[PDB]
RNA sequence: CAGCGAAGGAUUUGGUGGAUUACUAGCUAAUAGCAAUCUA
C-alpha cells in the first residue's frame, strides 16, 4: 500500500546541461533540473533516476560501455552512479564550477574542465565494490589562463583537446612519454574559443570560436609545425555561436547559435548541408549519435527538446516542457495519459511510459487553471483565466464547445458531470458558480449563496449532487438534477482550499486553511473525521524572508487533495515541499515525500547556511485510476510517485510451510490451484508469474472459479500489470474470461475494492488486444475485397 | 501569569464567555457552581462536555463562564458550547496535540454544534 | 570469512588510538596525520577535516608513523609503507622478523628500528626520486653502547648523522659509512621522549622520573634540566614563533607549559586527556604558529592556541595562558548501542560505555556531534535534584528515534543502565529533553519504543508493565500489565492501531491500542531477549532464548519463520528495508543473513570481534555493526545493491535463486502470441507515412525459403529489421510478368502464422503487402498461384476470431460488471 | 489476566458534583436513569428509522431535522415523541413542559411494568405503525379504495402520531394526565392489547386495506 | 505580460527552412481526423 | 509558608570554536617543480 517510490518525471524534457546519447544511441540521456531523465526511443519508455543534485546540474557523461554515469551540478558536486543498477556509487565535490566532463573512448579515464584546469581522473570499476574513494587522480594540468569551455578525447584515448574563455585552445597527451607530441597551443581567435575537435585521422584540428570562425590546422610547413591553412566564417551577423559539436567519422559539424538557428556543415570543404531554426531562444546543447545520423538539440529557456535526423529531414521528437507553470493536472479514465493545464496558457497531454507529450492545445490566452476528463476518455474540459470553460474532443483534436459567463470573470476550477450533460465553474472574484449545459452551449443556471470566493467544485460520481467550497469558511451541496433546487450548507472552522470526492460520493473531503482535512457525510450533513496535518508538513525558509520557517505562515496547509480509487486514502500537497498521504479510517499518516531537494528552488531549506528564486510548491495531486501511483504537478515537473511489487516481501498469511521450494513442489506435482494460492500468500510477483504461465489451458477455469475470495484483487491486478506489457495475449484473455465468468457478480457487489484492477484490465483489452483485432478485420476485409470482385483492365 | 484560555459560545442571542486556566477543578457558571445551571432539565446539556470526555480532564483545571443575553435554553447551549471548545483550547495549548485532537472527535462525535454554532440564516427559497 | 552480500567500507567515529602522530606541512599548510588501528587518517590542520584515509587496512596495527611533505610513512609488523594521498606506493620489507618500531627520515634516508635494538637504512636511489626505496646498511644497538631504543631522531644541519635515543644513552651514528660517532654519557634515569629543539644542535630528552634535560648533542653536555615531580613525561614541544616555550606532555594527562628564556612555568592545563588511556601522546606547536596540537588515546584530537599578549607594553612577561580551539574527537569506549537517525542515511545515534551519547556522520566527519547533556529547567519551577559534580547518565541500554515530528518536540527515548526511567532527547537541537519517563513499578528500563505518530513513547519495565507517555506534554497516558517477568521488546503498527508485546517469560502479546483491550496471546518456547519490528510489511522477528529467531507476524498471530543455526546467544540483528532478509550477529562470533522467503541463511561472516549492534540503513545502503573491541562503528555496503545475489543456502530453477522469471517465449502452440519488442511497433509500420509526414539478403532467403519450402529464416529476417527497411522490402517485391515473389512473401506468411508467434507483426506484414501492391493482386485476380497462395492463406488465418470473440466477451463483461 | 490502567489519581474536583452525576461518565442514559444498551427495535424495516443507537441525556437535541428528507429518521425516537407531544394551539413551543411530561411518563412506565421503558416506547411504535393502508384511486372523484403498501418512515410517523393523539384524548377530561394515559398508552401499546386508541387504529387501517385490496 | 508578472506571486520566467514546429498537437498519428458531418 | 531541593539557584550578555550541501591536501610560469627560493 503506502511504499511509493519516485517513479517518473514527465514533463520538463530539458532543463540545463548536455544532451548525451547511449553508445548504441537508443537512449538519450537528459539533464531535467537536478534529477536526469534517460528516454529510450526505440523501446518506447523512459525513466527518471531517484537520486537528487542539490543544484542545478551542469554535466552529464557515461561511458561507452553504458555501465556508469557522471553528473555534475553548478558548483562541482560530482556524482557518480551506476547507470544499470540505478543506484548511487560515489558523490565527490570538485571545489568549482565545472563546464565539461567526458568519459574517454576506451572508457578508463574520464577528465573534467574544473575552473582552468584540466584534471583526467581513472574511473573505477563497476565490478568493485564502493570504496571510501575510489577515484585516482591521473593528473591536473594548468596552461590555460582563464576557464576551459570543452573537452575533446582523441579517438585512441590518447590526447585530449580543450578550449577556453581565455582565447587559445591547447591538447595535452594523458601520459608523460607523449608530452612532445602534444604541446602547442592553438591561438587566432577573436572570441571565447567553443570547441576543438580532431578529424577522423587525427591529423586535422578545427577550433571553432564564439564569434563565428572555424579554423582548420594541419602539420604542415609554411619544419613542420601547425599551421592554419584556412578560417572559415559563418557570418551569422547579430547571433554568435552557443553550442559546438563534430562526429569526425561523418564529418558533421554542427553549430547552435544563440538565436535559434542552428547549421551543420561537411567540415573540411565547409559547405553548408543544412541550416534550420529551432525557435528564438538560443540553443544551449548540440549532441550527436555514434553513428551520427541523429541530432539532439536543447534549448534551455523554454525546456525543449529536439532529436533530428539530418539525412531524412525529420524530428524524431520535438518536445518541449514546462518549468514552474503548471496549474493543474489529470489523468486520463485510463491511466495511460496525464493532462497538463499550464500558466503559459496550454493544454498538454504527455504519455507515462515513454516520457513525451503527445498533443498540445493553445486555444486559451491566459493560465489555463483546470482540467478534468469526462465522456471516458473522449471529452476533455479546461478552464483558464481568460474567462472562459472550454471542451476539447481528444478524437479529432478540436476545441468544440466554449462556455463564457455574462459578467466577465476568470475562472479558477471546475467539475463536469459523470453523465456530462452540464459543466460547472467557480472563480475567485464573483462568489456564484457558473452552470453550463454541454449539449447546447447556453449558461443554464448561475448558483449564488456563497459569501466567499468559490475555491472548488467537484460533482459526485454516482448520485451526481454538486460539491462547492469557498472561502466564507463553508462547504456547500448542491441538488440540482430533479426539481429539488435543494442547497445544503456545511459551516466549517476556516477557509476551504481543495475540497475533494469519494468515489462512491458518500463523503467529501475538504482542505482547510487551518492545516486540518475534514471528511463529512454527505446525506447526512455531520462531519465522520478529521486529519490534523499542519505539523507533518515540511515548510522551508525562503531566502529573501526574515521569519524562521518554524514561525512562518506560508505553506502549512495544502491547496490540493484527491481520493484513492479505493476510497481510503488521501494524497495531499500544497505549496510546501511535502507531499502527504493518509489513510482515513485511521487519518494517521501513512508517508510523507519531500518533493524537492534543490536548493535552486526557494521553500526547500528550513535552515540556511549562517555563512526571486522560484518557490517550490506542489499544485495538483491526484492518483492514478488504474495502477497504484499518484501525479503530483510540481514546480520541477510531473512528478509521478508508483510503487512496484519485485521489491519488498510483504506476505499474506503464510505459515511455516508456504515457501518458494513448496510452491513449485507443487507445480511440478500439479496441484495448481495450491501453487496459486502458495504463490498468493509468498505475494512475491515472480512466484505469481511462473505458476501464472505453468497452469495449462485446459484447466484455467477451474483454478479461476476455485481462487478464494481475498485473492481476486491480487490475481486481477496482477493479471493487469503483466497483461500491459506481456505477449500471451491470448493466454492473459483466457484468464480474463474465466475470471470475469467465475468470479464477476463479487466483483459487481464489491466495485470501489476492484475499481483500480477491472480498469487495468480494461486497458489492455482496448488497448493492445483492440488493435490487434483492428488489424486483422481489415486484413480479412480487404481479403474479401481482393478476391470477390472484379479486376480486368 | 499564569496559562489561561478564552472561548466564547454562542446561541440565539445567549453568549458566553469562558476562561479556562489550570487550578484545583473548579467549574463555575455566573459564579455560582455548575451544578446550580437551571431550568435543571438541562443541567445534562451543560454537564455533557463533562460526562464525554471524563473528570480527569477537568480535575486539573478551573473554568468559569460568564452568560449573558437569551433565554434559558440559548443559555444552556452557550453555556455547553463554552465549555466544550474551551477545554479543546486548552488542551491545544498547554497539554497535548493528541489530547486535543482526541477531545474534537469526541465532542464532534457527539454532536458539533458543542464545537460549531449554525450561526447566519434563513434560505431565500 | 569473506562475504558474498556486505563488503567492508569503512570504520567511522575513530579519530585516533594513542599512536604518536605525525605532522606535515604542505607549503604553509599543515596536515595532521594519525593511526586509527590499521589505517591512518589525515586532518587539515587548520580546520581538522579529514582530508584522507588510506586506502587499505594493514595487515596488522601501525605503530609508527612520520610523514614528509607529500608522503607519509606507516611502520607496522614487519615492513615500512609509503603512502601518497592515501594510495600505498610504495612497501619496504625488512629483512628481519623483528617488529619494526621507531623510525626517521631525512634526506635520501628512511631509518627504521625494529625491537631487537636493530636499525635498517634505506637511501634512494638517486637523489630526485621521492621517497627511499633500497636498501643500504644495517646498524646495531648492542648492549654495551646503549639500551632499548626509545626514540630515533635527526636533528638538523647534521651532515648524514643520526641521533639514536636508548634509555639510558645518546648515541650518534653515521649513516653513509656505518659508523658510531659519538656516544654520550649516561643518564641516571630511563628517558622515554626525545624532540629536536630549533636551537642549533641541541636535543631534549624526557625521562621516566619527572625531568627534562636539554642535551646539547656537540659539547655532549647538558644545558639545563627542568623538574616535574612524580610525573612521567610522554611528549615535547617547541614554539618557534619568536616565543621561546616549551610543552611538556605528561601521561597523567597534563600539558605543562615552560618558558625557557626566563626560566618560569607559564601554565598548566591538567586533564587535558584520561590518564587511563595513555595521558597525553603527541603534542606538537604547529611551527612559526602560536596553535599547539594534542592528542591522546581517548579517541580525541584538540587545539590548543595562545592569544597575544594582554599588556600593550610588556608582553613577553604576561603571557595569557593558551585556549581551546578547533577539536574532533569519538567514543573513548566502545559503543553499547547504535541507530540511524533518518532514513537519508546521513546521520546515526551511537551510545557507548563512557555514557555519551553521539551523533556520527556518514557523509562528512566534520558533522558529528556530542548530543549535549545540559538538562532544561523543571516544568513547575521547583529545584532539581543530582550532585552537583555533574557526571554522564548511566549508560545506554536502548534507544528509539522517531523523527515524524522532529523540532517539534522531543524525538529520541533512550533507556540507561540500572535505572528506573528513559530520558529524552531532541535530535535537532542534539541535546537532552524535558521528560524522563517512569516506570512506575519500581523496576528498570528494559525497553523502550515509540510510535511514528510521534506522539507516544512506551516504555517496557523488568517487572513486566508497559507505560505509555506522551511525547510532547510527558505525562503518563495508558498502562498496560500482562506480563509479570520483564518486557524485553515493545512495537507498534505503522498506523497506531496494534501494539505487540515480548517479554522474557516467552508470551507475545497482541494488543489493540485505540481500544485498550488485547487481541491476543501467543506463548513461545523460550524466553524472549529481542524484538525488530518490520512496519511495513508487518513481521517482527524474536531473538529466543533457545538460539532461535522466530519470525511472526501480528495480523494473524502465527510463528510464520524459524530461524536456526546461531550457537551461542544471538547479540542482535535487524530486518532489509525491503524486510525480504534479516542480518543476525551472536556470541559464536558471527554474522548470518536469513532469506526469511525461504526460511534459509544466505550468507555467514566469522568476524574476529562479536558483533554487538547490527542494523541496517533505512535505505538498502548500508549495514552498521558494532563489535566488543573497537571505539568505533564498522560500516559496511550490500553488494545486492548493485548486483543479485542467490538466496541459496551455505553450510560450514537458477531463476528461482535469483528471485527472477524469465517469461517463456509461448506458452503453448495453439496460442497466439505477440512480438517480443515494443507494442508500438505495429502502428509504426501501420501508419509510418503519416507519422513521417507529421515529423539483397532478403530476396535470396526468400528464394532460398522457396526452394526449400521452410520460410523460417526470411521471417527470422523480417522480426528482425526495422520499419523503414520492412516497408522497403515489403515495397519492392517485383508484382509484374509471372509473380513469384508476391506469392511466395504470401505463403512464408502463411507459415509463419501457423506458428501462432510474432501473428501481430505477420498481420501488419499482410497489411502492408495488400497496400503496397494489393493492386496488382486484384489486377490478376484468378491466376491460379496467386489465388491459391491467398487461399491458403485465409485457410489459416480464419481460426483468428478467436481472438476476436475473446475481446469482445472479455470487453462486454468487463464494462456491465464494472458499470452495472 | 490483563487489566489496563488508564486513570493514575482518584478524581476529585473543587466543586462537589453529585455521585450519580459522576457516575453517568461510564455509561449515557436518558434522564441518568434508562440505558440504551440492549435496547433493540424487534421488527426489522423499522431499524434505521428509530433510532436508538446514539443514547442522549436528555430529549431537546435542538438539531436541525427538517432540512433534507430522509433526516428525521435518526432524530431519536425520544425526542421524536416528545416533538409530537408539543402540539396543538395550546401547548405549542412548550419542548421543556413535553420533555418534563415525558420524564414522568417513562417513570410510571417503568414502575408500573418493571422493565426499560425505552424498549416498551420502541415496542409500542413497531407494533402501532400500519403496515398497510388505501389511497382513494379517483376516476374524477368515484368511491373506491385501492390498497398500498407504507414505507417504514411513513410507518414510524403514523406510529408517533396515532401514540401521541390518542394520549391527548384519552387525558382530555378524564382524572389522569397526560403522562399517565401516555403511560397506559405506550405500555398496551408495547403488549399490543388492542386496547389502545393506537393499535386499533393501525387494525382498522390494516383491515380496510384488506377488505379493499 | 509585464502588469501581470508585478501583479503575481509566484515566479513567471521571461530565414532558414523551418522552426522545426516544435510546439504541435493532433498527433497519435492522425491524418484524417475531421468528423464525418464535418467531410 | 507547604512542596521541590547532593560542597548553591535564577536571569541577562560579550567573545571564540564546531555544524548549518556529500570529507581526494598548500603554492606556481603545472605532464612537473617548490614548500629554506626562483635567479646567474
Amino acid at each position: 500500500k503506502s511504499d511509493f517510490k519516485f517513479s517518473n518525471l514527465l514533463g520538463t524534457v530539458y532543463r540545463q546541461g548536455n544532451i548525451t546519447f547511449s553508445d548504441d544511441g537508443k537512449q538519450l540521456l537528459s539533464p531535467v533540473g537536478n534529477r536526469v531523465s534517460v528516454f529510450d526511443l526505440i523501446n518506447n519508455k523512459s525513466f527518471t533516476f531517484e537520486y537528487e543534485h542539490r543544484k542545478n546540474i551542469a554535466a552529464i557523461d557515461l561511458n561507452k560501455q553504458g555501465t556508469l554515469l557522471i553528473s555534475i551540478d553548478e558548483d562541482g558536486r560530482a556524482i557518480l552512479v551506476n547507470f544499470k543498477a540505478r543506484n548511487v556509487l560515489h558523490h565527490f565535490n570538485f571545489k568549482e564550477k565545472c563546464s565539461a566532463v567526458k568519459f574517454s573512448p576506451d572508457g578508463r579515464l574520464f577528465a573534467l574542465a574544473s575552473g582552468r584546469f584540466l584534471q583526467i581522473w581513472k574511473t573505477p570499476d563497476v565490478n568493485k565494490d564502493r570504496q571510501f574513494a575510489p577515484f585516482v587522480r591521473h593528473r591536473v594540468h594548468a596552461g590555460h589562463f582563464q576557464d576551459i569551455t570543452s573537452l575533446t578525447w582523441s579517438q585512441d584515448s590518447r590526447f585530449i583537446l580543450t578550449t577556453s574563455k581565455d582565447l587559445s585552445a591547447k591538447i595535452w597527451s594523458v601520459d608523460s612519454e607523449e608530452k612532445n607530441l602534444a604541446a602547442t597551443t592553438f591561438n587566432g581567435h577573436r572570441d571565447y574559443v567553443m570547441g576543438a575537435f580532431f578529424s577522423h585521422d587525427q591529423e586535422k584540428i578545427y577550433t571553432v570560436s564564439k564569434d563565428g570562425a572555424v579554423f582548420v590546422w594541419e602539420f604542415t610547413k609554411r619544419k613542420y609545425s601547425w599551421r592554419i591553412t584556412k578560417k572559415h566564417f559563418f557570418y551569422a551577423n547579430q547571433a554568435k555561436v552557443k553550442c559546438v559539436t563534430f562526429h569526425p567519422a561523418t564529418r558533421l559539424l554542427a553549430v547552435g547559435f544563440t538565436s535559434g538557428e542552428f547549421r551543420l556543415y561537411d567540415l573540411p570543404d565547409f559547405t553548408l548541408i543544412q541550416q534550420l531554426s529551432m525557435g528564438q531562444n538560443p540553443v544551449n546543447t548540440v549532441s550527436v549519435n555514434q553513428t551520427g545520423e541523429w541530432l539532439a538539440f536543447g534549448s534551455s529557456k523554454l525546456g525543449q527538446l529536439l532529436v533530428y535526423e539530418w539525412q531524412s529531414e525529420s524530428y524524431i521528437l520535438k518536445q518541449q516542457g514546462h518549468f514552474d507553470s503548471t496549474n493543474s493536472l489529470a489523468y486520463s479514465p485510463d491511466g495511460s495519459r496525464v493532462v497538463t493545464a499550464s500558466e503559459d496558457g496550454k493544454i498538454k497531454v504527455w504519455d507515462i511510459t515513454s516520457g513525451f507529450c503527445l498533443a498540445t492545445f493553445e486555444e486559451h490566452t491566459s493560465s489555463v487553471t483546470a482540467v478534468q476528463f469526462a465522456k471516458r476518455g473522449q471529452v476533455m474540459f479546461s478552464s483558464s483565466l481568460d474567462g472562459t470553460v472550454r471542451a476539447w474532443d481528444l478524437i479529432r483534436y478540436r476545441n468544440f464547445r466554449t462556455f463564457t459567463g455574462t459578467e466577465r470573470i476568470q475562472f479558477n476550477c471546475l467539475a463536469v458531470d459523470p453523465s456530462g450533460e452540464v459543466v460547472c465553474a467557480g472563480s475567485l472574484d464573483n462568489f456564484d458558480i457558473h452552470v453550463w449545459s454541454v449539449q447546447t452551449g447556453q449558461l443554464l443556471d448561475a448558483l449564488s449563496g456563497h459569501e466567499g470566493p468559490v475555491s472548488c467544485l467537484s460533482f459526485s460520481q454516482e448520485n451526481s449532487v454538486l460539491a462547492s467550497a469557498s472561502w466564507d469558511k463553508t462547504i456547500r451541496i448542491w441538488s440540482i438534477f430533479g426539481r429539488s433546487q435543494q442547497v445544503e450548507p456545511i459551516e466549517v472552522y476556516s477557509d476551504v482550499l481543495a475540497l475533494s470526492m469519494r468515489p462512491d460520493g458518500k463523503e467529501v473531503a475538504v482542505s482547510t486553511l487551518k492545516g486540518q482535512i475534514s471528511i463529512f457525510n454527505i446525506e447526512d450533513a455531520k462531519q465522520v473525521g478529521n486529519i490534523d496535518c499542519r505539523k507533518d508538513i515540511i515548510s522551508g525558509r525562503f531566502n529573501q524572508d526574515r521569519f524562521t520557517a518554524k514561525n512562518s505562515e506560508r505553506s502549512k496547509f495544502f491547496t490540493t487533495i484527491h481520493y484513492s480509487f479505493d476510497g481510503m486514502a488521501i494524497v495531499a500537497g500544497g505549496n510546501n515541499n511535502s507531499i502527504c498521504l493518509y489513510d482515513v479510517p485511521n487519518e494517521v499518516l501513512l508517508k510523507r515525500f519531500i518533493v524537492s531537494r534543490n536548493m535552486a528552488l526557494n521553500g526547500t531549506l528550513e535552515f540556511l547556511n549562517s555563512k526571486m528564486r522560484p518557490e517550490v510548491r506542489v499544485t495538483s495531486v491526484q492518483f492514478s485510476p488504474t495502477a497504484n501511483a499518484f501525479a503530483a504537478a510540481s514546480t520541477e515537473g510531473l512528478l509521478i510517485y508508483s510503487t512496484n511489487d519485485t521489491i519488498l516481501f510483504d506476505p499474506f498469511d503464510l505459515d511455516v510451510d508456504v515457501t518458494p521450494h513448496s510452491t513449485v513442489e507443487a507445480l511440478r506435482e500439479k496441484q495448481f490451484l495450491n501453487a496459486l494460492v502458495m504463490a498468493f500468500r509468498l505475494n512475491e510477483e515472480y512466484l505469481i508469474n511462473k505458476v501464472y504461465e505453468a497452469i495449462p489451458i485446459k484447466e484455467i477455469p477451474l483454478v479461476a472459479s476455485n481462487i478464494p475470495a481475498i485473492y481476486l484483487p491480487r490475481i486481477l491486478k496482477f493479471i493487469g500489470d503483466f497483461a500491459i506489457e506481456s505477449q500471451h495475449i491470448e493466454f492473459n484473455l483466457i484468464w480474463i474470461k474465466a475470471l470475469l465468468s467465475a468470479s464477476g457478480g463479487y466483483i459487481n457487489e464489491h466495485k470501489y475494492l476492484f475499481s483500480t484492477a477491472m480498469r487495468s484490465i480494461q486497458r489492455f483489452i482496448v488497448r493492445v488486444a483492440k488493435e490487434v483485432v483492428n488489424t486483422t478485420t481489415d486484413n480479412k476485409y480487404t481479403y474479401r475485397f481482393l478476391v470477390s470482385t472484379d479486376g480486368s483492365m | 501569569a499564569v496559562p489561561s484560555v478564552q472561548t466564547f459560545g454562542k446561541k440565539k442571542s445567549a453568549t458566553a464567555v469562558a476562561h479556562v486556566k489550570a487550578g484545583k477543578g473548579l467549574i463555575k457558571v455566573n459564579g455560582s457552581p455548575i451544578t446550580l445551571v437551571e431550568p435543571e432539565i438541562l443541567r445534562f446539556k451543560v454537564y455533557e462536555p463533562l460526562l464525554l470526555v471524563g473528570l480527569d480532564k477537568f480535575s486539573n483545571i478551573d473554568i468559569r463562564v460568564r452568560v449573558t443575553g437569551g433565554g434559558h435554553v440559548s443559555q444552556v447551549y452557550a453555556i455547553r458550547q463554552a465549555i466544550a471548545k474551551g477545554l479543546v483550547a486548552y488542551h491545544q495549548k498547554y497539554v497535548d496535540e493528541q489530547s486535543k485532537n482526541e477531545l474534537k472527535k469526541a465532542f464532534t462525535s457527539y454532536d458539533r454544534t458543542l464545537l460549531i454554532a449554525d450561526s447566519r440564516r434563513p434560505e431565500p427559497k | 570469512k569473506n562475504s558474498k552480500i556486505f563488503s567492508p567500507f569503512r570504520i567511522i567515529g575513530n579519530v585516533s588510538n594513542g599512536v604518536p602522530f605525525a605532522t606535515g606541512t604542505l607549503g604553509s599548510t599543515f596536515y595532521i596525520v594519525t593511526c586509527v588501528g590499521k589505517t591512518f587518517q589525515i586532518y587539515d590542520a587548520n580546520t581538522l577535516h579529514l582530508l584522507f584515509v588510506s586506502e587499505k587496512e594493514t595487515p596488522s596495527s601501525i605503530v609508527a608513523l612520520s610523514a614528509h611533505f607529500h608522503y607519509v610513512y606507516a611502520a607496522y609488523e614487519n615492513k615500512v609503507g609509503i603512502y601518497k594521498r592515501g594510495i600505498e606506493e610504495h612497501l619496504l620489507e625488512l629483512e628481519t622478523d623483528a617488529n619494526v618500531e621507531h623510525l626517521c627520515i631525512f634526506g635520501d634516508y628512511l631509518c627504521a628500528s625494529t625491537d631487537d635494538n636493530s636499525i635498517f637504512i634505506y637511501k634512494k636511489s638517486d637523489p630526485q626520486d621521492k621517497y627511499p626505496s633500497e636498501f643500504y646498511t644495517k646498524l646495531t644497538v648492542t648492549e654495551i653502547q646503549g639500551g632499548e631504543i626509545v626514540s630515533l631522531q635527526h636533528l638538523a644541519t647534521y651532515l648524514n648523522k643520526l641521533t639514536v635515543v636508548t634509555k639510558s644513552n645518546v648515541l650518534l651514528f653515521n649513516v653513509r659509512t656505518g659508523k658510531l660517532v659519538f656516544t654520550s654519557n649516561e643518564f641516571p634515569d630511563q628517558i622515554t621522549t626525545a624532540e629536536p629543539a630549533p636551537v642549533l644542535d641541541i636535543i631534549a630528552l624526557g625521562t621516566v622520573t619527572g625531568e627534562v634535560i636539554m642535551f646539547n648533542m656537540r659539547k655532549g653536555k647538558r644545558i639545563r634540566t627542568i623538574k616535574i615531580p612524580q610525573s612521567r613525561i610522554s611528549s615535547l614541544s617547541f614554539r618557534t614563533d619568536g616565543s621561546s616555550h616549551l610543552s611538556v606532555g605528561t601521561s597523567s594527562g597534563d600539558l605543562i607549559f615552560y618558558d625557557l628564556d626566563r626560566r618560569s612555568r607559564i601554565h598548566v592545563l591538567k586533564n587535558i586527556h584520561r590518564e587511563s588511556y595513555g595521558g597525553v601522546t603527541q603534542a606538537t606547536f604547529l611551527n612559526g604558529q602560536p596553535i599547539i596540537v594534542t592528542s591522546g588515546g581517548d579517541n580525541s584530537l584538540k587545539e590548543y592556541v595562545f592569544d597575544p599578549s594582554l599588556s600593550q607594553g610588556s608582553g613577553d612577561v604576561v603571557v595569557q595562558p593558551p585556549r581551546y580551539l578547533r577539536s574532533r574527537g569519538g567514543h573513548s569506549q566502545p559503543p553499547s548501542y547504535i541507530a540511524f537517525a533518518d532514513s537519508q542515511s546521513h546521520f546515526m545515534l551511537s551510545a557507548s560505555k563512557d555514557r555519551s551519547l553521539w551523533s556520527f556522520s556518514l557523509r562528512k566527519d566534520a558533522q558529528s556531534q556530542e548530543m549535549s547533556q545540559r538538562l532544561h529547567k523543571k516544568q513547575d519551577g521547583g529545584r532539581v535534584g543530582g550532585s552537583t559534580i555533574k557526571s554522564k547518565f548511566p549508560e545506554i541500554v536502548a534507544l528509539a528515534i522517531e523523527n515524524a515530528r522532529i523540532g517539534e518536540w522531543e524525538n529520541i527515548i533512550t533507556a540507561h543502565k540500572d535505572e528506573k526511567f528513559a530520558r529524552t532527547w531532541d535530535m535537532r537541537n542534539k541535546r537532552v529533553g524535558r521528560w524522563t519517563f517512569d516506570t512506575t513499578d519500581d523496576g528498570f528500563v528494559k525497553s523502550v519504543a515509540m510510535s511514528q505518530c510521534g506522539n507516544f513513547g512506551f516504555i517496557g519495565s523488568s517487572n513486566g508493565s508497559i507505560t505509555i507517555y506522551n511525547m510532547q506534554s510527558g505525562i503518563l497516558r495508558k498502562k498496560y500489565k500482562l506480563h509479570k517477568r520483564a518486557v524485553t521488546g515493545i512495537s507498534l503498527d505503522g498506523m497506531n492501531r496494534k501494539m505487540v508485546s515480548c517479554g522474557l517469560d516467552g508470551i507475545v502479546g497482541f494488543y489493540d491500542f485505540n481500544k485498550s483491550t488485547l487481541l491476543g496471546k501467543l506463548k513461545l518456547d523460550a524466553p524472549i531477549t529481542a524484538m525488530v519490528y518490520h512496519r511495513s510489511s508487518d513481521l517482527f522477528a524474536l531473538a529466543l532464548d533457545d538460539l532461535s529467531i522466530v519470525v511472526i507476524d501480528a495480523v494473524t498471530q502465527r510463528v510464520v519463520r524459524q530461524l536456526w543455526g546461531h550457537s551461542n546467544r544471538i547479540t542482535a540483528f535487524d530486518f532489509s528495508p525491503e524486510g525480504r532478509w534479516i542480518v543476525s550477529a551472536s556470541l559464536d562470533s558471527t554474522i548470518r543473513t536469513w532469506d526469511l522467503p525461504t526460511g534459509g541463511c544466505i550468507d555467514g561472516i566469522i568476524v574476529d570481534n562479536v558483533a554487538t549492534n547490527v542494523k541496517f540503513s533505512p535505505n538498502g545502503d548500508l549495514l552498521a555493526t558494532t563489535h566488543v573491541t573497537g571505539n568505533g562503528i564498522c560500516i559496511w555496503t550490500n553488494r545486492a545493491q548493485f548486483k543479485t545475489v542467490s538466496t541459496r543456502t551455505i553450510d560450514e530453477l537458477n531463476d528461482i535463486d535469483f528471485n527472477t522469471y524469465t517469461s517463456l517465449e509461448q506458452i503453448d502452440k495453439e496460442l497466439l502470441t505477440l512480438s517480443i519488442g515494443p507494442r508500438s511497433k505495429m502502428n509504426t509500420l501501420l501508419h509510418l507515412d503519416v507519422i513521417r509526414k507529421r515529423s539483397s539478403h532478403f530476396t535470396k532467403q526468400l528464394r532460398e525459403g522457396s526452394q526449400s519450402k521452410d520460410y523460417s529464416s526470411l521471417l527470422a529476417t523480417l522480426i528482425n529489421f526495422s520499419p523503414a527497411a520492412v516497408d522497403l522490402e515489403i515495397r519492392s517485391l517485383n508484382s509484374f510478368e509471372p509473380f513469384d515473389e508476391i506469392v511466395w512473401f504470401i505463403d512464408a506468411l502463411t507459415q509463419g502464422l501457423k506458428s501462432n508467434k510474432n501473428f501481430e507483426l505477420y498481420e501488419t506484414f499482410m497489411s502492408l503487402l495488400f497496400k503496397a501492391h494489393g493492386d496488382v493482386i486484384h489486377a490478376n485476380n484468378k491466376n491460379q498461384d496467386i489465388a491459391s497462395a491467398l487461399q491458403n492463406w485465409e485457410d489459416v488465418h480464419k481460426k483468428e476470431d478467436r481472438l476476436d470473440d475473446l475481446v469482445k466477451f472479455c470487453m462486454g463483461v468487463a464494462a456491465f460488471v464494472t458499470t452495472a | 489476566d490483563f487489566e489496563v490502567v488508564e486513570e493514575f489519581t482518584p478524581v476529585v474536583l473543587a466543586t462537589p458534583i453529585p455521585e450519580e452525576v459522576q457516575q453517568a461518565q461510564t455509561e449515557i442514559k436518558l434522564f441518568n436513569k434508562w440505558s440504551f444498551e440492549e435496547v433493540e427495535v424487534k421488527d426489522a424495516s423499522l431499524v434505521d428509522y428509530v433510532q436508538v443507537r446514539q443514547p442522549i441525556f436528555v430529549a431537546h437535541t435542538a438539531g436541525r431535522y427538517a432540512n433534507k428528507r430522509f433526516r428525521k429518521a435518526q432524530c431519536p425516537i425520544i425526542e421524536r415523541l416528545t416533538n409530537s407531544l408539543m402540539m396543538n394551539g395550546r401547548n405549542n413551543g412548550k419542548k421543556l413542559k413535553a420533555v418534563r411530561i415525558i420524564k414522568h411518563t417513562l417513570d410510571i412506565i417503568n414502575v408500573l411494568t418493571d422493565q426499560n421503558p425505552i424498549q416498551v416506547v420502541v415496542d409500542a411504535i413497531t407494533n402501532t405503525g400500519p403496515r398497510e393502508d388505501t389511497t382513494r384511486v379517483g376516476g374524477g372523484g368515484a368511491a373506491r379504495r385501492q390498497a398500498v403498501d407504507v414505507s417504514p418512515l411513513r410507518r414510524v410517523n403514523q406510529a408517533i402520531a396515532l401514540l401521541t393523539i390518542g394520549a391527548r384524548e384519552a387525558a382530555f377530561r378524564n382524572i389522569k394526565t397526560i403522562a399517565e394515559t401516555l403511560a397506559e398508552e405506550l405500555i398496551n401499546a408495547a403488549k399490543g392489547s388492542s386496547t389502545s386508541y393506537a393499535i386499533k387504529k393501525k387494525d382498522e387501517l390494516e383491515r380496510v386495506a384488506k377488505s379493499n385490496r | 505580460y509585464k502588469l501581470d508578472v508585478l501583479s503575481s506571486v509566484h515566479f513567471v520566467p521571461k530565414t532558414p527552412t523551418i522552426s522545426m514546429e516544435d510546439a504541435q498537437p493532433l498527433y497519435m498519428s492522425n491524418a484524417s481526423s475531421l468528423a464525418p458531418q464535418e467531410i
